[PDB]
């Protein structure tokens, strides 16, 4: 189901995207069909080009050719939707690679709460910098990018898998 | 007179208010993380809040109370709070004329309802959560910050502290004072005060910060320099300077102090 | 088989192997795609990218099929 992005902290969201295969799945798939889609048309060039394959008489039964050529809208229009899937899988690839470098590492949120609990020890001489709020401040940005980033890669790899 | 509640209490109220997102120095987040389980909890808090009367029969809310959560979501002028004593506990003073304050001690918000009678009645809520301790004496100097903001970080990295507290414009009469607070049993808290007139809303540069050690408690007030620095005045816990070393903080502010 | 058509019944055969060598070359692998991450949006994108998948490769599996049984006359 559609879960909801502010009730999970960052190192949530970072922790499923960070690790995983990597898009390198999807683009396996683009690759594969765009080089589907080119011998869907490769095919409906040749197709078309049946006749004269029937030498000199092609008088009698060319019912033949006749039955085999109307697959050639077939072949356009399947290797039309095969270039538009390479489309969609591509799209989803880029969207994660820049989903991924939008996450919060980690490692960063990692460092900001081991600066938080320091802050709570020796903290009198540097207080008006206002250290404890500027290092909750960024954690609250980093909660807040985390749960964009999701929102974000959510619709745009909601609008790549729509297909009419 | 004022209420108290939980934080899985305060944000469902803002659901049906409609005030929206409560300031993030309260924490105050969704409960439930997907809305299959939203029935179970739009189920399960409208029942608890009749049990403590705030809600009313069907979803009507509390008036005195749905006016504090309005001003507290979508304030005016704001002072963030941030307490710290060994165990956190922070809140936000909203004005929206009517002043409504509130904290939350990692489990239980409690808003309450105050004035702007003068700038004395500003003391105790920010001296509250502190160990409220009588205030100290002691020989005032001010101090750069960005430097003595780098002294902490020597300290935090392994550094003894009575070699450090003699390298500044340090007086004999204040160095009992300034070891009491990198103890134990010490608290402090800093304040930053905001304001919400425009398409966006700003903090302070800077904050006001007391704290309340052994000793007694000490008033840390910054102030601009000419060259757009920042130096800080280690004085006296005065109740009454305290109230005139944060209208300067608001100062800061395009919109101004409060009052005079 | 007829007399002249002979050529262009070995050119059907020629279209309908040229076409399932390279449908069955990029079948296992347009079918078989992985979330690139464990997130719930990652993964229910690649399980609609195997779903359009195996459907798109049965559906053109049937047209390559009703394609070579053109010629039944």
């Amino acid at each position: 189901a559609a879960p909801i992005w502010m009730a999970s902290p960052p190192e949530v969201h970072s922790a499923l995207l960070s690790n995983g295969p990597g898009p390198g799945s999807l683009v396996a798939a683009a690759t594969a069909w765009s080089q589907l889609s080119a011998e869907y048309a490769s095919t409906a060039a040749e197709l078309s080009g049946l006749l004269g394959a029937v030498p000199g008489w092609a008088w009698s039964a060319e019912w033949y050719v006749a039955a085999h050529l109307p697959y050639v809208a077939w072949l356009t229009q399947a290797s039309a939707d095969a270039a538009g899937a390479a489309a969609q899988h591509e799209a989803a690839a880029a969207a994660y690679t820049t989903a991924l470098a939008a996450m919060p590492t980690l490692a960063e949120l990692a460092a900001n709460h081991v600066i938080h609990t320091v802050l709570v020890a020796t903290n009198f001489f540097g207080i008006n910098t206002i250290p404890i709020t500027l290092n909750e401040a960024d954690y609250v940005r980093m909660w807040l990018q985390a749960a964009a980033v999701m929102g974000l890669y959510q619709a745009a790899s909601g609008a790549a898998l729509a297909s009419a | 007179n004022a209420v108290e509640l939980t934080v899985e209490n305060a944000w469902f109220i803002a659901e049906m208010v409609g005030a929206g997102t409560f300031p993030w120095v309260l924490a105050i987040t969704t409960p439930y993380s997907d809305e299959a389980q939203r029935s179970a909890f739009f189920a399960r808090q409208r029942d608890e809040l009749t049990q403590l009367g705030l809600l009313s029969s069907d979803g009507v809310v509390n008036p005195a109370v749905a006016e504090w959560i309005k001003v507290v979501c979508f304030p005016e002028r704001w002072l963030d709070l941030r307490y710290v004593g060994p165990d956190l506990l922070r809140g936000i003073v909203a004005q929206s004329f009517n002043t409504v304050v509130a904290l939350r001690n990692a489990q239980l918000v409690t808003f309450t309802a105050m004035d702007i009678d003068d700038p004395r009645a500003l003391v105790p809520v920010l001296g509250v959560g502190l160990s409220a301790r009588p205030p100290a004496r002691f020989e005032e100097f001010s101090m750069p910050m960005r430097v003595g903001a780098r002294a902490d970080e020597r300290l935090r990295s392994g550094e003894s502290l009575d070699e450090v507290l003699d390298y500044l414009g340090i007086p004999v009469s204040a160095r009992p004072v300034v070891q009491a607070v990198f103890s134990g049993p010490r608290s402090y808290v800093e304040i930053v005060a905001g304001c919400n007139r425009d398409g966006e809303h700003t903090t302070t540069d800077v904050g006001l910060s007391i704290v309340d050690t052994t000793a007694g408690r000490v008033l840390v007030s910054p102030s601009r320099a000419f060259d757009g620095e920042w130096v800080s005045t280690f004085s006296a816990g005065t109740p009454f300077a305290t109230a005139v070393a944060i209208d300067q903080l608001i100062a800061n502010l395009p919109d101004g102090q409060w009052f005079p | 088989v007829p007399e002249g058509l002979a050529a262009a019944s070995a050119a059907v055969e020629a279209l309908t192997a040229r076409l399932a060598a390279a449908h069955a070359s990029a079948a296992p692998v347009i079918t078989a795609v992985v979330p690139p991450a464990a997130d719930p949006v990652s993964l229910q994108t690649a399980a609609g990218f195997s779903a359009q998948g195996v459907e798109h490769a049965v559906v053109t599996a049937e047209g390559v099929e009703e394609l070579g049984r053109a010629g039944v006359g």
